[PDB]
């Protein structure tokens, strides 16, 4: 299993500066050797062999070069240490001992498998130990995607790999919303092109004014034009000179590793469009293509070492499953009367027949030996059919009203990955009931046995039909399937039905309605999710007809195909259509934006090898920016034992084929381990020490050589385009919060660091689940994209936040930003820890005095409006001066979104949000430019129109957000366990109402939350 | 409703506390299973070290007896004795953890027993409270 902690030994966070290590020599002798905790294995083996001469049989030992060390790690792994450059404290040994052995196996191959096991957070040798054929099949067969993706990277060497390593970061649309166009000087943008003249870092600039839609070569050619004009070339020689040279240079962003390698218009590149929004002139670096191509290492992808049937439809039998017995259940016989197994045959969340329960048996004797007969004909079983069962306790001690409670649950696919109907006996280790689950069955929970075999084990037995039963091939289903009522009454209803949100109930009539008109549903493709829920999945005839309709279904937008990947649509053909829609329409930009949800929905796939995981692997292996966050999002949830094997097996394959980026990840993974371990100490053993003693301990520790090498020279996991050089240790500090956050500052090693940022500031926080803040900042970013397309310049600030593991992650620091409170702390105290309302505007008046004042108040009021609407729709309460920040430039933004969707108030049954926005007055003063009667201004009226306009815009896209939350159900986030948690968005967006009743509803809630 | 909500909010608080102890105890049990797994692999390595030592000492003890170098034979015996001291010290460490795992794994079953008797009772209290469903006094009676 994975490590319990990040400590350098089992139960010890910090090795002593000197530690005694048991060395077991090959001649049988044992030598205790005092070693530095930071000592390399090279040094330690050398010192051992010096000491070994003092021991008997020392003339039997070969030279120290002929031996390597082996030991036991905290993951219970018997690891051979070939890469002897590693320091002692970073081996993460179980006990401080090393055995001296002759090395066995391939050096480079074993060193790789340790780097992978390190990056995954799980020893690779475990996958070699799983007897499961589906796992071994996944590990082998997935390499097709790896090799195929690697060939596509070496197809157009070296440009193709330059594209892989430094993909263009471009918007999905070259079109500028016209309010962005007018920020340009008649569509032209001024850019400063820099070139470094060797050797003195001599920086020469050529400032250009050019159209916003100029492609990089056109920008380059214009730079060459500016340079060469002074050299009296002939007019034609200049033409020939521009055409030849323009193709051989590239542009790079000053201060970071983002390059303009592709034919996009300059404004389509995200760095340029942002420069238009913020009004900053882009600083770019011109670079010869050979200079970049030399920096690109060759990605070596090596193939690893491990590289009579009856049809389902001929079975004339009903489905029956035998519940044999359970090993044990933890119930007190005095309080629980009896127990039973409750079963159901499900397709997704919908049951295919009546649920069947076993007879009741005594608690102490959980054995049933009972054949359960189900209301489904075996040929009518859909492919994603699943048995959902649980052991339920019943106590009738409250009267004639019995108590039923779930004890432990487990779900199983009735067909394995080989399209075979399950047969014979099977043992299913059950899962504990989730905290708060009162349902007797858990079909949305993971399907499959609990890897923890120390749990209640329920024995099942499936039927046997004298032969292996296989699901029919697609040709048979289609062939079997092949064997003007549409008035406007029906046409208007079909459109109204498709527009209803995914969480609206679809009545049994409407289910019948869409199915009868399934063919006109083709003429309205977005209705496919609604129609799919209307099929009789317990009828192969209707499913077959549905399969044929899907085979020719028009491709739908990506944001609608994602819904067909959540827990509601388990059928492989439905998902297959969904993945094909993504291959066709999902830009690498949008993929990055929805990368979290696409990783989450992997938990609902029936099998390890599927079309979605292959599409995601290929995309990750051909775009390193996608592949980076594909890694961490998979990585950050390896702690979750419900998927750790699936994600572990996947992370193995990505790491084996991602090329040289694995090395950069190893730097990041190890850099984080030092931070986790250090924070563990600060949070645990030194929890009672003062700020000073901890700060001393902090400065003491990072100064240690192992810490210096680990935490310097790596890529920011928040954004790998930022290089983290040396630590600016004077600026590193532990923050006052009791979770002991770590404010870290690095040097920017880019030669143009002074033009972008010479300091990279990151907050490392151990002890808080950041998945909420990740999702909120993701949602905030999408709301801004919508508002911009509809012409609403609401400046949000979705700063970087990345959960990297169990309640541990990173936050991008926003420079020149201060909480409202930090701004308020200027002239003294008012009341019980409270402050003055006018101080905020008074401060902002000083920061942006003169002509910038109107632009700053405008930026504030625009930025304030977006967060007001965003926090309302998402139900993020408790917004006050501590979690609202304002930049010196005037942009307001919210922080710390730990809990949303009204889950703090769910325990009370009172659904009425009336907390007064504490900072209503303070912000009104700014919007009103300092008026005494703030609410009477015309500017305030403009502010209200933005919020009304922004609110309806999001209401117009309610299906997208509902789907995004729906795709997150398997994450185990506390505020997101059922669709009922997601239903709060239905209330805030007033989807049961009309646009007029909704806006009035909004205006009401704002007034209920008005003056604070 | 005041009587039933207070009864509800206590068992709610106790089920939450027990669930914290339950999951916390569960993570600890896994670690003990890990360390026992690591101890087994470590014990296996040391036992090999003893077996290999007897092979090499075999012909040298024979040589050092005949060569009258009794002082060298004590060297080999002293170190071999030092090995067995380490092995016994480590088997004891595994054994104490195995014993420790038994107490926590039994306590673990005891937490899940207490919750699984509180879990159905907690639902019923919601039913009785909800029967009472059909403003200062409403937020007051709900434990505020
Ligand atoms: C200037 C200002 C004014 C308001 C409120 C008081 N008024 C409005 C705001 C928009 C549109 C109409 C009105 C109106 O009352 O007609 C406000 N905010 C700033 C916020 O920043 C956050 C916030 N809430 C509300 C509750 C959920 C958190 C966010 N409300
Ligand atoms: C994006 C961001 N930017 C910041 N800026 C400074 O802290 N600044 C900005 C400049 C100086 C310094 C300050 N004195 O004030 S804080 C921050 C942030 C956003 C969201 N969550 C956090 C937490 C919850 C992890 C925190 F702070 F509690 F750890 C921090």
């Amino acid at each position: 299993p994975p490590r319990p902690s990040s400590g350098e030994l089992w139960g010890i966070h910090l090795m002593p500066p000197r530690i005694l290590v048991e060395c077991l020599l090959p001649n049988g002798m044992i030598v205790t050797l005092e070693c530095l905790r930071e000592a390399t294995l090279i040094t330690i083996k050398h010192e051992l062999f010096k000491e070994a001469r003092k021991y008997p049989l020392h003339q039997l030992l070969q030279d120290e070069s002929s031996y390597i060390f082996v030991s036991v790690t905290q993951e219970a792994e018997r690891e051979e240490f070939f890469d002897e450059t590693r320091r002692l404290c970073d081996l993460r040994l179980f006990q401080p001992f090393l055995k001296v052995i002759e090395p066995v196996g391939n050096r480079e191959e074993k060193i790789l498998n340790r780097e992978i096991g390190f990056a995954i957070g799980m020893p690779v040798c475990e996958f070699d130990m799983v007897k499961d054929p589906e796992v071994q099949d996944f590990r082998r067969n997935i390499l097709n995607v790896c090799k195929e993706a690697v060939d596509l990277r070496d197809l157009n060497s070296p440009h193709s790999r330059a594209m892989y390593v430094y993909p263009p970061n471009v918007e999905s649309s070259p079109e500028l919303p016209k309010h962005i166009y007018n920020k340009l000087d008649k569509g032209q943008i001024i850019v400063v092109i820099w070139v470094i003249v060797s050797p003195n870092n001599d920086k020469q600039k050529y400032t250009l004014k050019i159209n916003h839609d100029c492609v990089p070569e056109q920008v380059i050619a214009e730079a060459i034009r500016k340079k060469t004009r002074s050299m009296l070339l002939s007019s034609e020689q200049l033409k020939l000179c521009v055409l030849e040279y323009q193709g051989k240079y590239i542009l790079k962003v000053c201060g970071c590793d983002e390059y303009f390698l592709e034919k996009y218009p300059l404004s389509q590149y995200k760095y340029i469009r942002s420069c238009i929004m913020l009004g900053r002139m882009p600083n770019l670096m011109l670079m010869a293509k050979e200079s970049l191509y030399s920096q690109l290492p060759m990605d070596c992808f090596t193939m690893p070492s491990y590289s009579s049937t009856k049809s389902l439809w001929v079975i004339n039998s009903a489905l029956r499953i035998k519940i044999l017995c359970a090993t044990y259940v933890n119930v007190n016989i005095r309080d629980i009367d009896k127990i039973y197994v409750r079963t159901g045959i499900y397709h997704g969340g919908e049951p295919l027949c009546d649920n069947v329960n076993t007879q009741r048996v005594p608690c102490s004797n959980p054995r049933w030996n009972e054949w359960l007969n189900y209301d489904i004909y075996i040929p009518d079983l859909p492919r994603a059919a699943r048995l959902c069962l649980s052991i339920c306790s019943v106590k009738g001690r409250k009267g004639a009203k019995e108590e039923h409670c779930p004890l432990a649950w487990g779900n199983i696919n009735l067909f394995d990955y080989t399209d075979t109907l399950v047969s014979g006996k099977m043992a299913l280790n059950l899962w504990p009931v989730p905290h708060g689950l009162e349902d007797l069955l858990n079909p949305i929970g993971v399907t499959g046995s609990n890897p923890n075999k120390e749990t209640p084990c329920l024995e099942l037995e499936f039927d046997w039909f004298s032969s292996v039963v296989k699901f029919p091939d697609m040709s048979v289903i289609e062939e079997h399937a092949n064997w003007n009522e549409l008035r406007e009454n029906d046409k208007e209803q079909l459109k109204a039905i498709s527009t209803r949100d995914p969480l609206s109930e679809i009545t049994e009539q409407e289910k019948d309605f869409l199915w009868s008109h399934r063919h006109y549903c083709v003429t309205i493709p977005e209705i496919l999710p609604k129609l799919l829920l209307s099929v009789k999945w317990n009828s192969r005839d209707e499913v077959a007809q549905m399969y044929c309709l899907v085979k020719d279904w028009p491709p739908i937008k990506p944001e609608q195909a994602m819904e067909l990947l959540d827990c509601n649509y388990p059928d492989p053909m439905v998902r297959g259509f969904a993945v094909r829609c993504l291959e066709k329409y999902l830009t690498d930009d949008k993929l990055s934006q929805y990368l979290i949800q696409l990783v989450q929905v992997l938990k609902y796939e029936q099998y390890l090898d599927n079309l979605l995981v292959r599409f995601l692997l290929k995309k990750a292996l051909t775009n390193q920016r996608i592949g980076h966050f594909f890694f961490w999002h998979l990585k950050s949830e390896m702690h979750n034992k419900t998927v750790s094997q699936r994600f572990g097996l996947l992370l193995e394959s990505y790491c084996r084929a991602c090329g040289m980026y694995l090395k950069h990840l190893n730097r990041q993974v190890e850099a984080m381990e030092k931070l986790i371990n250090l924070t563990d100490i600060l949070k645990q053993e030194k929890k009672d020490e003062t700020q000073k003693v901890q700060m001393k301990f902090l400065v003491e520790q990072m100064r240690r050589p192992d810490f210096m090498d680990a935490l310097q020279g790596f890529l920011s996991p928040l954004n790998p385009a930022h290089q983290l050089g040396n630590l600016r240790l004077e600026e590193c500090r532990i923050m006052s919060s009791a979770k002991r956050p770590l404010w870290l500052n690095w040097e920017n090693p880019d030669i143009m660091s002074e033009l972008l940022f010479q300091n990279n500031e990151i907050i490392f926080k151990n002890g808080d689940d950041l998945r909420q803040d990740m999702l909120t900042l993701q949602i905030i970013r999408i709301m801004e994209n919508i508002w911009q397309n509809q012409g609403l310049d609401l400046r949000m600030l979705p700063y970087g936040c990345l959960s990297i593991g169990d309640c541990v992650g990173l936050i991008e620091v926003v420079r020149n930003s201060h909480t409202i409170m930090q701004i308020q702390c200027k002239g003294g105290l008012k009341g019980a820890l409270q402050f003055n309302s006018h101080t905020l505007h008074q401060w902002l008046k000083d920061k942006n005095k003169g002509e910038i004042y109107d632009a700053a108040i405008d930026l504030f009021t625009r930025s304030c409006a977006g967060y007001c609407v965003a926090t309302f729709i998402l139900g993020i309460g408790d917004r006050h001066n501590s979690n609202i920040m304002v930049k010196d430039d005037g942009q307001l933004f919210h922080i710390d979104f730990g809990h949303f969707l009204d889950h703090k108030k769910k325990k009370f049954g009172y659904k009425r949000e009336r907390v007064p926005f504490v900072l209503t007055q303070d912000f009104l003063i700014v919007i009103s430019k300092g008026a005494q009667e703030c609410t009477k201004t015309r500017e305030f009226e403009r502010f209200q129109e933005m919020c009304y306009k922004a609110y309806l815009a999001i209401r117009q896209h309610a299906n997208l957000f509902i789907n995004l939350f729906s795709m997150m159900l398997g994450s185990g986030m506390p505020e997101l366990q059922s669709f009922d948690d997601i239903a709060y968005i239905r209330k805030t967006l007033a989807l049961d109402k009309t646009e007029q009743e909704a806006l009035e509803y909004f205006m009401k809630q704002m007034n209920d939350a008005r003056h604070g | 409703l005041h009587e039933y909500n207070t009864q509800f909010q206590e068992k709610s608080r106790e089920y939450d506390r027990l669930y914290e102890e339950y999951t916390r105890t569960s993570q600890e049990i896994q670690m003990k299973r890990t360390a026992i797994e690591a101890f087994n692999e470590t014990i296996k390595i040391f036992e090999e070290q003893c077996q290999t030592q007897e092979r090499y000492s075999k012909e040298y003890i024979e040589k050092f007896k005949r060569e009258g170098n009794e002082k060298e034979i004590q060297r080999i015996m002293h170190n071999y004795d030092k090995l067995k001291s380490r092995i016994s010290e480590i088997i004891d460490s595994r054994r104490r953890l195995e014993e420790d795992l038994k107490k926590q794994a039994a306590e673990y079953r005891e937490i899940d027993k207490r919750m699984n008797s509180i879990k159905p009772d907690l639902i019923q209290l919601r039913k009785t409270r909800d029967q009472y469903l059909m403003q200062k006094k409403l937020n007051e009676w709900l434990g505020n």
